[PDB]
């Protein structure tokens, strides 16, 4: 199975700092990765699919990058709505495992 | 003995199909280039002329090469100090090609739209082949075009003969010059199929056989009885 | 004794006339044989080029030419497209860049697929052609009851399918692919394998009434 | 002759020169598949009838294998043999004009740019009852102007045939495929329109019912369809 | 050495002349056989049509 | 059957390659004869027109005789009292010949530069043969021209088609007349080699394949998934 | 066949219709001098490879007698036979597009009038690693636009050949002399550019190394040079 290790676990940043969440896989995903955003008691929403392509209804602050095994989620100039837990999920080989998760808190 | 009754000769004579009027003036602060009459495009419509419509609709199908003679004459009803020597671009937009929205569009310099540059007071002359999509034009269409939805019953794009667009190539003077353009279409190599009944009633629409309501009786009454000669 | 006709002194831009040469007696550089002389644009649209059927990305990439295949999927659809070759997946191909220079095409197409997964993997894909006027299929069985090829990926690595003569300018036809069998991957080789799709023109392809794309 | 069998159908008729081949052109390819007699519901020619109008191929759109292949295949190409038979005694008078009009584009009863709806331009086996009331979106039904603004007397330039009940009771009009394209969609476009118009009104004797049936029997002949849906993809 | 005659640069509307084609190399849609081709209007007035002799309405 | 798809017909049609504007006025106290628009020279560059550039760059090599139609139209947006009867010298500067720096240079009377003298409102027409130095023009050049040093990678003098220079032969009146000149090039006897990929991205330079940065994706996205028809 | 000896070189290969003669024109004069197989350094097709691009005759500029005569003589004229071989097991998948582009003028990664430097337009035996970072003065390496602003799918109009590792592992493209001049300076101008582009990515099984060598073997054939430097002055 392809096991996603999403580093770090939690981040403290202000509204305007740059957040770069990271996922690294055991196997090779071949850019078939999806990033998710979730709030407290809300459903997860899709931000980036195919490790670079922003989904529908996603602002241009988010930017998926990375290829192969390591994938970065760079977020530039944070807003107030952009705090929550962020999960990778690869969609390559069934099972579609998640990562650990990166939460955002305010300094 | 009957060479005037040929459809090459009955349908094949130069009629006045369009009279437009464009102006030579500056576009400085001009929003609409049609209300200013900086240019005019015209979807080529021989059924706009009800004398040629009533002759074409004596047949179901008609196939002809076209022949356009364009006469541009100027007019300066203001203070002018001189009659300007003007050049008109008479641009033929083929069927399926985009029409101009401005007089300084990209369409005027498009190489696939053939355009004639001629002087005002002189006359243009060119010929367009059969640019229909069927093997003949449809004077009447019992049905719908391209779609299973509502497609207006007889309004079809098979009868698209193109479009003529007209502007003055010249820039402005200090006076406004009014060029009136008369397009003269002559159907050539005419051939026609399925002769129909002559239309008795006047028209209300183009491409539709709709006649006006509460109109007058076309069969005229005798001055006496049926026995009166 | 002559009379000037109407249309004298006009410049009809499309009227090709001979002209006085501005450099008479100039001997130009001689013609050598360069290979690959193209007389006709109907010569070069018969060359098959890749189709970006995986348009699902917001950017251009090589992955858009790759039709993804997935294991443990039976009776699903692989891809599906209409066959308007002026819009959609065909708008940027060599066929559809030269089709959109003109107005009316009216010919047969040559549609190819190429399986690029491993030599031990095998599947059956069923390749449905829906003609114009009809509805594209919405299960694998409606695809089989129409025009199709059951293409065994294990045996035939490249299939070539000639789309019938159309005059297509819903409409223009559809073209889908369905999983007859699930994709059987070689052992401990799991993930996705890809198809490469190609479009060209059959030699009866015409093209007429040249127009102008803008930007 | 009098037992004309076409498929599993058979009709009994009379002819000596009855077939009106339209424009002297017999229908021909560019039978034995859908070629049978489809016999429409008999219309009742009462004394106050104004006429009936059937669109073809729209009158045969639910008619078995023909109407199946009409909606299965997009493109098609058919000619017709239309028998209009108005059986009567030797006491009825009256005259029908059975006329076939290629591309009978109808006029709406509201004028202007108002067009006729698909419900009414494609009425099916029922046809258009020209003696009924104008409905919203329907054609104009004024029979003197042939539903298209052209007078009823000039309708004889189209391929027609009279049914003078004094003389005969049948009219046969052999229609070819008349279109400006070699093949066309049969479901969105009507090639011809059969009209059956009483010019001289039906007069019955005293003691007869003031009504008389009219039977329209349309046999599609030289019917072709497009090669797609059976052309191979290989 | 030529001399332009009177009536040069005129447009007599009834004078049928050939013209430069605005779409050369354009191959138009081919002619199919539509039945009922009319060459002459003396063909179609020989078809008898009804007379409204009862004009009294 | 396919005579519109010939490269004689696809590449061989009169497009608008240059629109300049020269003025008739006096050179009394005029320093720059280009800022005053007393004349305009133009290095003949068919890749300046991005519609003809995108068609020529469908091939690697192209060899054609040229055909220039020049339309000069006047304009007097000031007080004028008359429309002047003007004559334009349209001088073809061949490749390797010097261009004018003034409107009254020696170059205008140079016998080896062919020049056309025509009236404003009328039209000029002449043809230039294949004036390239190779056996065809280079739409693309993978390398350097004439030198072992840096020679800009594809900027080569093999594709020099000449130059067109335009002035008004007439002297000044008391009013300024503005002549706008439209050059119409038609590639004739066209023959082409090595068909290339069509260019998807827009242009940033002439003679360079450089596309703009952070541009838009040319392959357009579906409204659904890959299974959506 | 499988021991093709050209000069003192010998390669082992497979072919049934493998040679792609470009534009159906075999290279011919306007061998036996510099005609041997020059075997470039094998590239490592990893899983995240974007492609490689070699300019010809620039890839053979240090290659023995050919690269000696390339800088000795100014003008030259050569055709090529390019073998691209990607040896693999029957467990690898993936697809290479081995394409030959005449006059592949490259695009700079800065846009505008910025041109690509001679260091990068002439990279030698190394070629252009399209998966590396854009350097100052180098070409753009975005493989979707073929380094020239034209899409990757339309690259099949050039003389190409696929290496589908499912099907084969070799691609042979026989390149003629393609130029608008009969002879040209081989040191300032590249006639063709060989590109080897992975369209379908390299997938290895579990237990295999995620990389695969690609060997490019260029044999210059029908190589001519100018008659000067041996023409007599008398």
């Amino acid at each position: 199975d392809i096991v996603l290790t999403q580093s770090p676990a939690a981040l403290s940043a202000a509204a305007g700092a740059t957040v770069a969440a990271t996922c690294r896989a055991s196997g090779n995903i071949h850019n078939a990765l999806a990033w998710y955003q979730q709030k407290a008691g809300k459903s997860p929403q899709l931000l980036v699919y195919a490790a670079a392509a922003l989904a529908a209804g996603v602002p241009s602050r988010f930017s998926g990058s990375g290829s192969g095994t390591a994938y970065a989620l760079a977020i530039n100039s944070l807003a107030a709505d952009d705090f929550g837990a962020y999960y990778c999920q690869h969609f390559w080989s069934t099972p579609y495992t998640f990562g650990g998760g990166t939460k955002l808190e305010i300094k | 003995n009957g060479s005037e009754t040929d459809v090459e000769c009955f349908l094949g004579r130069a009629a006045c199909v369009h009279v437009t009027e464009i102006q030579n003036k500056d576009a400085t602060g001009i929003d609409n280039h049609r209300e200013a009459k900086l240019f005019n495009d015209w979807k080529i419509n021989l059924s706009s002329l009800v004398q040629l419509r009533k002759k074409l609709e004596l047949f179901t199908y008609v196939r002809f090469d076209s022949e356009y003679t364009i006469l541009a004459t100027a007019s300066q009803p203001d203070s002018a100090n001189y009659s300007s020597n003007l050049v008109v671009q008479a641009m033929y937009v083929p069927p399926g090609a985009p029409n101009p929205k401005e007089w300084d569009d990209y369409t005027w310099q498009s190489a696939s739209n053939p355009s004639v540059f001629f002087k005002v007071g002189d006359t243009s002359r060119f010929s367009v082949p059969y640019v229909g999509l069927a093997s003949a034009y449809n004077c009447f269409y019992d049905g719908y075009s391209h779609d299973d939805a509502e497609t207006q019953y007889g309004i079809t794009v098979l009868n698209h003969m193109g479009s003529m667009a007209f502007r003055i190539v010249n820039e402005h003077d200090e006076h406004k010059t009014l060029v009136k353009i008369r397009v003269y279409h002559r159907a050539k190599h005419v051939e026609a199929w399925i002769p129909r009944a002559p239309r008795a009633l006047p028209y209300t629409s183009i491409g539709r056989t709709n006649y006006p309501k509460n109109t007058e009786p076309v069969i005229k009454k005798r001055k006496g009885d049926i026995k009166s000669y | 004794p002559t009379t000037t006709l109407p249309g004298s002194g006009q410049f009809l831009t499309t009227d090709d006339r001979q002209s006085p040469s501005a450099l008479p007696n100039y001997e130009p550089t001689p013609r050598i044989h360069i290979p690959g002389k193209v007389h006709n644009l109907l010569e070069i649209i018969q060359v098959d080029t890749l189709i970006p059927m995986n348009n699902t990305h917001t950017k251009d990439e090589v992955n858009s030419y790759l039709i993804p295949l997935n294991a443990n999927r039976q009776n699903e659809q692989v891809f599906g497209t209409n066959l308007f070759i002026g819009d959609g997946v065909f708008k940027t191909t060599l066929l559809g860049e030269i089709v959109q220079y003109y107005t009316h095409w009216s010919g047969s197409l040559r549609f190819s697929l190429m399986y690029t997964g491993p030599a031990l993997s095998s599947a059956k894909l069923i390749l449905a052609y829906t003609p114009p006027g009809a509805r594209g299929p919405q299960d694998r069985r409606e695809a089989m009851l129409g025009t199709h090829v059951v293409w065994d990926i294990g045996l035939q690595s490249t299939i070539v399918m000639t789309i019938p003569w159309t005059s297509g300018v819903t409409s223009a036809g559809f073209l889908s692919c369905w999983y007859q069998t699930s994709l059987i991957l070689p052992p401990e080789t799991t993930g996705q394998v890809y198809l490469l799709s190609f479009i060209s023109a059959c030699p009866d392809f015409k093209l007429r009434l040249m127009k102008d794309t803008q930007t | 002759v009098q037992q004309i069998t076409l498929g599993n159908s058979t009709i009994t008729t009379q002819e000596a020169a009855n077939a009106v081949v339209c424009y002297a052109e017999w229908p021909e390819y560019l039978d034995t598949s859908v070629c049978r007699f489809y016999t429409l519901d008999s219309k009742t020619w009462t004394t106050g009838s104004k006429g009936w109008c059937w669109k073809l191929p729209d009158a045969l759109k639910d008619m078995g294998v023909f109407g199946q292949n009409m909606f299965f295949h997009s493109l098609g190409r058919s000619g017709y043999t239309v028998h209009v038979q108005c059986n009567a005694t030797k006491f009825h008078s009256g005259c029908l004009l059975v006329v076939v009009i290629p591309e009978h584009q109808l006029a709406s009863h509201e004028g202007g740019n108002v067009s006729v709806k698909y419900t009414f331009t494609h009425p099916g086996e029922r046809g258009i009852d020209l003696s009924s009331a104008n409905e919203v979106g329907g054609p104009v039904k004024d029979v003197i102007y042939n539903m298209n603004g052209t007078l009823l007397g000039n309708l004889l330039i189209f391929p027609h045939q009279f049914i003078n009940l004094r003389t005969n009771n049948t009219a046969t009009i052999v229609i070819p495929y008349i279109n400006s394209v070699p093949i066309d969609s049969m479901t969105r476009h009507n090639n011809v329109s059969l009209m059956v118009i009483p010019i001289a009104p039906l007069t019955v004797p005293t003691g007869a019912t003031p009504s008389l049936p009219i039977t329209v029997t349309i046999a599609p002949m030289c019917t072709e369809f497009s090669g797609i849906r059976s052309k191979s993809i290989v």
